C-alpha cells in the first residue's frame, strides 16, 4: 500500500455541513469541522488560528475563513486575514490583508457575509469603533471600509438584490447599504426607528426571508423590517407569547438564536420559561415554531439544550447545536422530527452551516 | 462585600459573585491574579465592557469594568457566562460576546476582571 | 472495525486515526500532507496468524484531528531505535510539521 | 479600583512546580502551568505554542521553553526557538533560533536539558537524522550541531562536570559529550554495550545520581553508568523483581518513570502486573521504592495511575503526574507519604518539574 495526499471530500457537497469550534478552552486553535448530516460522517476541517469565522461561498465552489494571526502568537505583528480555500480539497489558496480591526468575537452568522451575487464578503470591524469592512474576492482585495456604519452592528444581507445589506443601529433602526460593482458604497439609507434599544432590546440574529426580515426581543417580541423597496419599512412588535406563555415567564434565549423556512412562512425560535434579567443567552427549553402570517404558534417541541441553528431550504431542514452535539430535524411539516443527533461535532461552537446547494 | 481581597477566596472565585454578573471568560483571580490585577505577564486592556451589578450585602447597585488580560492564552479556569444587564453589539460597551481585548498589542484573550467604578 | 485502537494494523499508533479523520487507512484526509517518513510496527493478523510490517505515516500540515486518539505500542522501542518509536512527531520533516493523524500502511509480511 | 499589570508571580520560588501540558487535542496552544505544590493554587502560565518544552534555568531566574512557530501555524515559514522568560514576572525576554529540526516528541525531561553549569542549553535534534544542539546561553546564540551523537538519543547531564553530558545508543551503549567553553565539542568517549537493544532495552528516563544513572528496562530490570571517572563504566543486569513478582510479571511501565533520591540512594519506579510485549506505556498500578545499594525493594505503594515523576533532593519530594492531576509526596522515610493531589493542574501533561532550590 502507499499513502497518498491530493483527496477530495468523500461526501457529495449537498450532504456537507460546517461546524465552527471557537475551541474556546485553546481559542488559538478554532477550526471549522466538516460533516455529513445524513450519517454524520466526520469529512475534514479547516484550522481558522484564533476565533476563526467561516463562511461557504454562494456558488458552493469555496470556504471563505476569517482569521488574526500574530508573528509569535501572543506576541509580534497582527494580520487580520481573509482566506480562501477550495472546498472539495480543503486547501488553502489565498489570503486577502485585513486591517487589524475584524471583529473578534462568538460566531454570530452576521459578523463574516457577503452580498447575495457573491463578489464580496461583507465583514464586521470593532477598534472597538465599528464599521463595515468589504472585500471584493475577484481581486483578493479589502476595498471598502463603511464608516457610515459606525454605532452599528452585523451584517443581514438582502438576498433580493446582489450587493446591498443591512445593519442594526443604536438609534434601533436599520442602516441599509447597497454597494456598486467595485465594492464601494453606492447608495445608503436609515430606517424609521425599529425597537426601543432600552425598553425591547432584539438579539441580532435574522430570520431572513428573501425580501423582509423578522427579529426577536428580548423579552418575546417580533420586529419586522420589509426590504421589497428601497427604502426598509419597520413594524412591531408582536408578541410570540399568548397569555398562558406570559405566565410562565416564557422568553427567547440563544445565540444564533431563530430561522425562516421561506416556503412555508414558519420562523423557529427557541425559547425558555422563568425568563429574567440575564436569561438571554439560556439553552432552549423549547423550540417553537411561528406562523409569521398569522402571528400565532403552531407547534412546540423539546430544545434539546440547543443554542444555535441553521436552516436548509431545498431540503427542508433545520440543524441545531447546543455547543457540542448537532441535531437534524426534518421541518417538511409543521412539526419537526428529529432525524438524528451527531455527537461531540465541536468542543465549542455556537454556529453550523450547510453547503449552499441553491447556486 | 467591596474589598474581594478581605473576602473569602471560594467566593470570588465563583461566577455567582455579585460584582461577576456580565462575565463572558475567565476569572483572572482563578488564573494567578486577583479580580483587579492581572495574572503575572498578562496585559490589562484599556477598553471593557461595563456591568451594573447588585450587591446583596449592602443593598446598593455598581457599575462594574469588565477588562480582560491579554497576551496569553486561554487561562481555562473559572468559566463564567453570566449576562446581567448585558446588551447586543449596537450597544457596544454593555456586550460580552467580543474580545475586550481586540485593541491591545496583542490581543489573544487570557482572562476578565471585574472592576469596581462606583455606585450605578 | 478500521476506527478501532484494538484493529490489529494500529498496534503501534500514537496519534489519531485518520480513518476517522476523514481519510482512510491509507489516504490522508483532503488537505493533509503525507509524511515520507515514518516510525514502523510488526502488527499480528489473527486471521492468518503472520506478522505485516506496518508503516505509521503521518498526514500533516493541518491542526489536531482530535477523534479516535490511540496510544498502542506493540513492539515500540525507544527513540535509540528511531524509527521504531511513536513518542515523536513523524511529521518532524514535513514542509509544515504541524501533527493531524496517524496512518496504518500495510508494507508486507514481518 | 484600577486593573494593573506588571505583576509577579504570588508564591515564592521554593513553593513553585512547571507543569508542561501538552495539550495534544490541541497541540498548537501547548502551554506551562505554574502551581503552588502546598496548597495546589493556580499561579500563572507561559505560552509554548507547538509542542512546547521547558526547564528552568539552574540559578533558578529564568524559564527557558523551547517551541515551533510558523509563519501561518499551518503554513509558511518554520522557526523552531528557545526562548527565555522571567521566572517571577512570567514575561518573554529573548528568542534563540534554532536550525529548524528541534525534536517534536511528548516531554521526556532528557530531549530539553542544560549543562550543569548552566551555561549550555542541550537539546535533541532530528530531522530525522538525530543530531544534539548546542545553544550558549550567554550569547544567546546557537553554537553547532553534535554530529557524533547520530543513530542516539536524548541527553543525561553528568552532575559531576561542568559542561558533559551523555546519550544512549542505538548499539546499546552510552556516548559522552564533553564541551569546551565555546560550547564545540572538546572530547568525547563511548561506553561498552551496557544493554542488549534487541533483548533487554532500556527506559530512557535516568535515575540520575551525582556520579552514575540507573535505568530501567522493558522487562523490569537494572542497568548502571558509572561516570565519576573520564572513562563511563557500564554494568547490569540486576532485577527488580523477586519470584512473586515475577509470578505476576511485573514489569515498569511510564514515561518520565523513575527517580533517585541521592542522598539515600533509593530509586522510585512505576511498576504494573501482567506485563507482556506492549504495556511500556502502562500507568503505574504501584511505586515501587528500591534500595540501589542493596538492590531490594524497599517499599510499594498505590501508583495513582501515575506516568510521570520528578524529584526533589532539596525538600525530599516526590511529584507524580497521570497525565491530568499532579501528586505531591513526602519521601524522607522508605515510605512515600502522600500529602495531597492537584487535580485538573493539566489536560495532557507527561512532565512536571520543580523550580529549582540551591542545587550548587
Amino acid at each position: 500500500e502507499v499513502l497518498t495526499g491530493g483527496h477530495s471530500v468523500s461526501a457529495p457537497q449537498e450532504n456537507r455541513i460546517y461546524v465552527m469550534d471557537s475551541v474556546f478552552m485553546h481559542l488559538t486553535e478554532s477550526r471549522v469541522h466538516v460533516y455529513d448530516y445524513t450519517n454524520g460522517k466526520f469529512l475534514g476541517m479547516v484550522p481558522t488560528a484564533f476565533n476563526g469565522h467561516v463562511q461557504v461561498s454562494n456558488d458552493g465552489k469555496k470556504i471563505y475563513t476569517m482569521t488574526t494571526y500574530h508573528e509569535r502568537i501572543t506576541r509580534g505583528k497582527r494580520s487580520d486575514v481573509v482566506e480562501v480555500w477550495d472546498a472539495d480539497k480543503l486547501t488553502f489558496e489565498k489570503e486577502i490583508s485585513l486591517p487589524p480591526k475584524r471583529v473578534q468575537g462568538l460566531n454570530y452568522d452576521g459578523l463574516f457575509r457577503q452580498t447575495t451575487d457573491g463578489k464580496f464578503i461583507v465583514l464586521q470591524n470593532a477598534s472597538p469603533a465599528t464599521s463595515i469592512g468589504i472585500v471584493d474576492v475577484a481581486k483578493g482585495d479589502y476595498v471598502e471600509d463603511v464608516t457610515a456604519a459606525a454605532g452599528c452592528w452585523s451584517v443581514i444581507p438582502q438576498p433580493n438584490r446582489p450587493r446591498s445589506f443591512m445593519t442594526i443601529c443604536g438609534d434601533g433602526g436599520l442602516l441599509t447599504i447597497n454597494l456598486g460593482e467595485d465594492g464601494k458604497v453606492a447608495s445608503q439609507s436609515r430606517s424609521k426607528q425599529m425597537f426601543s434599544v432600552k425598553d425591547d432590546p432584539i438579539f441580532i440574529a435574522p430570520a431572513l426571508d428573501k425580501d423582509k426580515a423578522h427579529f426577536v426581543s428580548y423579552y418575546g417580541n417580533v420586529y419586522s423590517a420589509d426590504f421589497s423597496g428601497d427604502e426598509v419599512k419597520v413594524d412591531g412588535p408582536w408578541s410570540l407569547l399568548n397569555d398562558e406563555d406570559k405566565a410562565k415567564n416564557w422568553v427567547p434565549g440563544g445565540y444564533n438564536l431563530v430561522g425562516l423556512h421561506r416556503a412555508s412562512g414558519r420562523m423557529y425560535v427557541f425559547m425558555h420559561p422563568d425568563g429574567k434579567e440575564g436569561t438571554h443567552k439560556f439553552p432552549a427549553a423549547e423550540i417553537w415554531v411561528m406562523d409569521t402570517k398569522t402571528k400565532q404558534r403552531v407547534a412546540r417541541i423539546p430544545g434539546r439544550d440547543a443554542l444555535s441553528m441553521t436552516i436548509d431550504q431545498q431540503r427542508n431542514l433545520m440543524l441545531t447545536l447546543d455547543g457540542g452535539n448537532v441535531n437534524v430535524y426534518d421541518i417538511s411539516q409543521p412539526e419537526p422530527k428529529l432525524l438524528r443527533t451527531i455527537e461531540g461535532a465541536a468542543e465549542a461552537s455556537l454556529q453550523v452551516q450547510f453547503h449552499p446547494v441553491g447556486g | 462585600s467591596l474589598n474581594p481581597d478581605l473576602a473569602n477566596e471560594d467566593e470570588v472565585n465563583s461566577c455567582d459573585y455579585w460584582r461577576h454578573c456580565a462575565v463572558d471568560g475567565f476569572l483572572c483571580s482563578c488564573c494567578g491574579g486577583t479580580t483587579t490585577t492581572c495574572p503575572p505577564g498578562s496585559t490589562p486592556s484599556p477598553i471593557s465592557w461595563i456591568g451594573t451589578c447588585h450587591n446583596p450585602h449592602d443593598g446598593k447597585d455598581y457599575l462594574i469594568s469588565y477588562h480582560d488580560c491579554c497576551g496569553k492564552t486561554a487561562c481555562g479556569r473559572c468559566q463564567c457566562n453570566t449576562q446581567t444587564r448585558e446588551r447586543p453589539g449596537y450597544e457596544f460597551f454593555l456586550h460580552n460576546d467580543v474580545n475586550w481585548c481586540m485593541a491591545n498589542e496583542n490581543s489573544t484573550f487570557h482572562c476578565t476582571t471585574s472592576v469596581l467604578v462606583g455606585l450605578a
